RNA sequence: AAGCUUGAGUCUCGUAGAGGGGGGUAGAAUUCCAGGUGUAGCGGUGAAAUGCGUAGAGAUCUGGAGGAAUACCGGUGGCGAAGGCGGCCCCCUGGACGAAGACUGACGCUCAGGUGCGAAAGCGUGGGGAGCAAACAGGAUUAGAUACCCUGGUAGUCCACGCCGUAAACGAUGUCGACUUGGAGGUUGUGCCCUUGAGGCGUGGCUUCCGGAGCUAACGCGUUAAGUCGACCGCCUGGGGAG
RNA sequence: CUCCU
């Protein structure tokens, strides 16, 4: 029972990743703060190329 | 009765729209906010940023009188745009009374072309100019004394983009914007804009002569994606970039903002990048397989758990080493390529 | 009169077009509020002033506007009345028989903060009870000697404070406001047409009620 | 699209304009006429459009942070 | 009358009888009480894309004002003929001059 | 942004093409009126004028011809 | 009976528009055919197989034929009574709008019956047939799969002339007229002034959204009303049986 | 994927 893991700041970034690949181009499901929204997005941004390499 | 009819027209009358009318009345400062009264609906919130001049420290206490500027009213509740741009129009009458004197004297002293003319900068603010502005010949201010005083004699300007290149040494010696978008182009010509608003995936700085710049969000720092442009940068600020790219059609010039730091992490492969230097270097997070010492300006990922002693596979750097201190490490490897100088950490003295 | 501060005239287009008597249309596509019909209303407010607060009744002065912050607790602490500046917490007048005994836990508290166990039991009892000392404070501070229902209420921005009138308009509490161009005034008897967000009108507003008032009690 | 340029070149102006116009029409034309619902697909997306734009500027007001 | 804006373009290699198209074509409209408002000949300058694998065409600009049997006529003659690659006749409304 | 069909007093032609190729791409596309900022009335002339001026040949369709 | 000009209508200038009918033409792409190079796969799916290919496929290049639709512009843009109408050009033709005047003098509104127009599918006659695609075949999937998925594929989709006369034919809102706080836009004319600068102040038409009072059972409507009224018409009277 | 006020 011990903490948790990476501390939303690149949880964040898989969140946004995984709903950067499956769809979601809202960009408008993020976080709120800063440190969170911009690596968020910035999942996202990596995501929609991943996206394009594939179907 | 019509006192109060010819009372408003006497006030429209003693008083105009831009950051022309020195008027408002510094009545309140406290760190980082000054705030004035021009005869406006509101007091600006001021930053503190519009008022030190040239060293970083405050000028004008209570009482003291900065015109502001105008034209755009009411964002929710307040009032103005910044009375440093107010600044920028003085600037403009001095040029233009070189220009109208036929000549403009003042200092200026220009040692390198960001983007082809050498920077002149005039008080507080410094400005660029096309290459040639610099000097009156081919003299150079390279074997100059650095920063050199002299004064500017105008070689060029823009008239449309406030791009000034000015004179240096040598006192003896007296629609629009998109057909011919081909004078900042040809790879990477430097500019100085000011930012404008930063769109959470960009910062949109756009200054020469109504066009539109991005620096995105990719570029901007030397970390990519965690950055949040208005943390890294500012808001309204005369910046480093240059073009990389025109593109004619969709009108999206995008420029960049990484072409700096980027240089020090260059610095950082050579400058201790010439060998095997020794390093005095803290580690951040150890992650079962190195230390990941960062000092010296944000050069990334380091020391490999292959070395770390004269053992190479059973030490598992968190026994080994510690949680945030400053070791012996030394080089072995910068690759210019894909970011990784490797360092170690084994170049010691038990065998 | 532009007497000394400026409260010419307000935003730019979405004003509540109720407000058709004040008006006048500048170059800057912002309005003119009618100056020459202002003191009419302004003088109709103050003379309420004077026999209201003459009866010895209580007014009750609100404005938060980021900026009349400190100049209601400054240009209403100088009279003998009573200020809301920080919060405007819901309900604290048609449910004040709840916020009662909210003022009886600051005063109460403080109380046993200035002299009593204020050390007695733990640092962090300190930072708990202290905190919601200073909780209360710029929440109650300015209502904490009322003491009953006030008999006026001064508010300077309608618009910023709409449910303080509708407020005090469930019950019967005489209302009256400078209103901005935005603002409605529907709920306000009293309307005085003005500038809300200048700290030069903020001054001069609220100091002639200033004035009214501790020169009114006789 | 057409990419010929001196010696650092030939990715990433290429992949940024072939990969729009690119993976736009070919993405829309690859299959499904419609007839029906570009006028439905354009009509929610404007309406989306507005919605998103009055909707970030009344959101313009506050979120206590 | 009607106006009307023909650009006719011309077959490269036999772009010699152009002149003497040209007065075929402005004498036989002449010969009906026509007026001519331009006579712009741009040469043989390069196509945007081949038509019927050949570049490089010859153009004649015309811009004439004439009736509409007359007009009519002189575009069935500009079908008729293998020198006369894409003729084009235009609108109405008060002709022009010099353009390029 | 500016119309220059509006800062002139102009009524389209369809052969000043060192003016239609302002409004042509590089692959043959007309640019949209909220990329160059025309009127709509300069935008339909000047629409008018790019395939005219393509029938005449003096501007291309696309790019691989 | 005699007027009057505000309602209605006519004329002189323009203005924009996928309004309609007929004719012609252009480019990209799909398919096929002939030829060249070349050889072991192609195609397809959530995975597969049916299918095509060593008789030379798929790919690549040259040429030709034929049909259909008109990328970008494309705009909660435009026009039309509605259905609806998108390459470009010509011919014939309808309507709307505005500025300044002139002219007629109530010539107006609505309209049961009637007449006309009326998406798609379908039907008849004659052509045409690229692509797509009901029916149909086959392969899968499934416990079954007369289905969704895949491979093929005929009517039909297209044109000319007739018929049918229905649609969630929808704004689920009959037409015409008057009056009643605002804001942000789009589009289209026009007037004045410093067009001296994409400028400022008004003025008409059509249109999109948000909201005020008022209304509504609420949702919501809100000067283009579902607000306040007037004229005329159509329609409703519990659900099923039953359009 | 990055063109706003």
């Amino acid at each position: 029972m011990k903490r948790q893991k990476r501390d939303r700041l690149e949880r964040a970034h898989q969140r946004g990743y995984q709903a950067g690949i499956a769809g979601r181009s809202k960009e408008m499901c993020p976080y709120q703060t800063l440190n969170q929204r911009s690596q968020w997005l910035g999942g996202w941004r990596e995501a929609m190329a991943d996206r394009v390499v594939m179907a | 009765e019509s006192f109060a009819q010819l009372f408003e027209e006497s006030l429209k009358e003693i008083e105009t729209r831009p950051g022309s009318i020195v008027r408002g009345v510094v009545v309140a400062i406290d760190k980082d906010v000054v705030l004035v009264d021009a005869g406006l609906k509101s007091e600006s919130a001021i930053p503190a940023e519009q008022f030190k001049n040239a060293q970083g420290e405050l000028e004008i206490q209570v009482g003291d009188e900065v015109d502001v500027a105008l034209d755009a009213v009411e964002d929710g509740f307040g009032e103005t745009l910044l009375s440093r741009e107010k600044a920028k129009r003085h600037e403009a009458w001095i040029t233009l009374e070189k220009a109208y004197e036929d000549a403009e004297t003042v200092t200026g002293v220009i040692n390198g072309k960001v983007k082809g003319g050498f920077t002149v900068e005039l008080n507080g603010i410094r400005a660029f100019l096309p290459g040639s502005l610099v000097d009156v010949r081919p003299v150079r201010d390279t074997l100059h004394l650095e920063g050199k005083e002299l004064e500017f004699k105008v070689i060029k300007l823009d008239q449309k983009r406030n791009n000034v290149v000015v004179s240096r040494r040598a006192v003896i010696e007296s629609e629009d914007p998109w057909v011919a978008i081909a004078k900042r182009y040809p790879e990477g010509t430097k500019l100085t804009g000011r930012v404008t608003n930063l769109t959470d995936y960009g910062c949109f700085v756009e200054i020469e002569e109504g066009v539109e710049g991005l620096v995105h969000v990719s570029e901007m720092d030397w970390t990519n994606k965690n950055i949040h442009p208005s943390k890294v940068v500012n808001v309204g600020d005369v910046v480093e970039v240059m073009v990389l790219d025109i593109d004619e059609e969709r009108r999206r010039i995008s420029l960049g903002l990484k072409q700096c730091k980027a240089n020090p992490w260059q610095q950082f492969a050579e400058t201790h990048n010439k060998g095997d230097r020794v390093e005095g270097k803290i580690k951040s997070i150890t992650d079962f397989g190195i230390f990941i010492g960062l000092d010296g300006g944000i050069d990334g990922l380091v020391h490999l758990s292959d070395i770390s002693w004269n053992v190479a596979g059973e030490e598992a750097v968190r026994e080994y080493k510690k949680g945030d201190e400053i070791a012996a490490v030394v080089l072995q490897v910068d690759a210019e390529r894909e970011r990784i100088s490797l360092g170690v950490k084994q170049l010691a003295e038990d065998p | 009169m532009l007497k000394a501060g400026v409260h010419f005239g307000h935003q730019t287009r979405y004003w509540n077009p109720k407000m058709k008597p004040f008006i006048f249309g500048a170059r800057n596509k912002v309005h003119i509020i009618n100056l020459e019909k202002t003191v009419p209303m302004f003088n109709e407010a103050l003379a309420e002033l004077n026999k209201i607060a003459s009866r010895k009744g209580k007014i009750l002065f609100v404005g938060t506007k980021r900026a009349a912050s400190e100049a209601v607790k400054d240009a209403a602490l100088s009279c003998d009345q009573f200020f809301v500046n920080h919060r405007w917490l819901g309900g604290m007048l048609t449910n004040w028989k709840t916020v009662r005994q909210s003022i009886k836990r600051l005063k109460d508290l403080e109380t046993q903060s200035q002299d009593g166990t204020f050390d007695k039991l733990t640092k962090k009892e300190a930072l708990m009870r202290t905190r919601e000392l200073e909780k209360l404070e710029n929440s109650l501070g300015g209502i904490k000697d009322m003491g009953g229902l006030p008999d006026a209420l001064f508010v300077i921005d309608a618009d910023h404070e709409h449910i303080a009138i509708k407020e005090a308009n469930n019950l019967g509490i005489p209302v009256f406001a400078i209103v901005d161009t935005n603002s409605d005034p529907d709920g306000v008897d009293f309307v005085i047409p003005g500038n809300d967000d200048a700290i030069r009108a903020v001054t001069l507003y609220l100091g002639a009620v200033a004035a009214t008032v501790r020169e009114g009690r006789s | 699209i057409k990419v010929r340029e001196n010696e650092p070149f030939d990715v990433a102006l290429r992949r940024f304009k072939r990969s729009c116009e690119k993976a736009g029409v070919l993405a829309e034309v690859r299959r499904r006429e419609f007839y029906e619902k570009p006028t439905t697909e354009r009509k929610r997306a404007k309406a989306s459009a507005v919605k998103r734009h009055a909707k970030k500027l009344a959101r313009e007001n506050a979120r206590r942070t | 009358m009607r106006h009307y804006e023909i650009v006719f373009m011309v077959h490269p290699d036999q772009s010699e009888q152009v002149p003497g198209m040209i007065e075929r074509y402005t004498a036989a409209i002449t010969g009906a009480e026509g007026k001519i408002h331009r006579l712009e000949d741009w040469g043989r300058r390069q196509l945007a894309y081949p038509i019927n694998k050949l570049h490089k065409a010859h153009y004649v600009l015309m811009n004439v004002e004439a009736p509409q049997e007359v007009i009519d006529e002189l575009e069935t003659t500009f079908r008729f003929n293998d020198a006369v690659i894409r003729s084009m006749v235009m609108r109405t409304k008060h002709a022009v001059t010099e353009a390029s | 942004f500016c119309r220059f069909t509006a800062e002139g007093v102009q009524e389209i032609d369809y052969k000043d093409i060192a003016t239609l190729k302002n409004y042509i791409t590089e692959s043959g596309k007309i640019v949209p009126s909220r990329i160059t900022g025309t009127r709509a009335k300069y935008q339909r002339q000047l629409a008018r004028a790019i395939k005219r001026a393509r029938y005449l040949s003096l501007l291309p369709y696309t790019d691989r011809h």
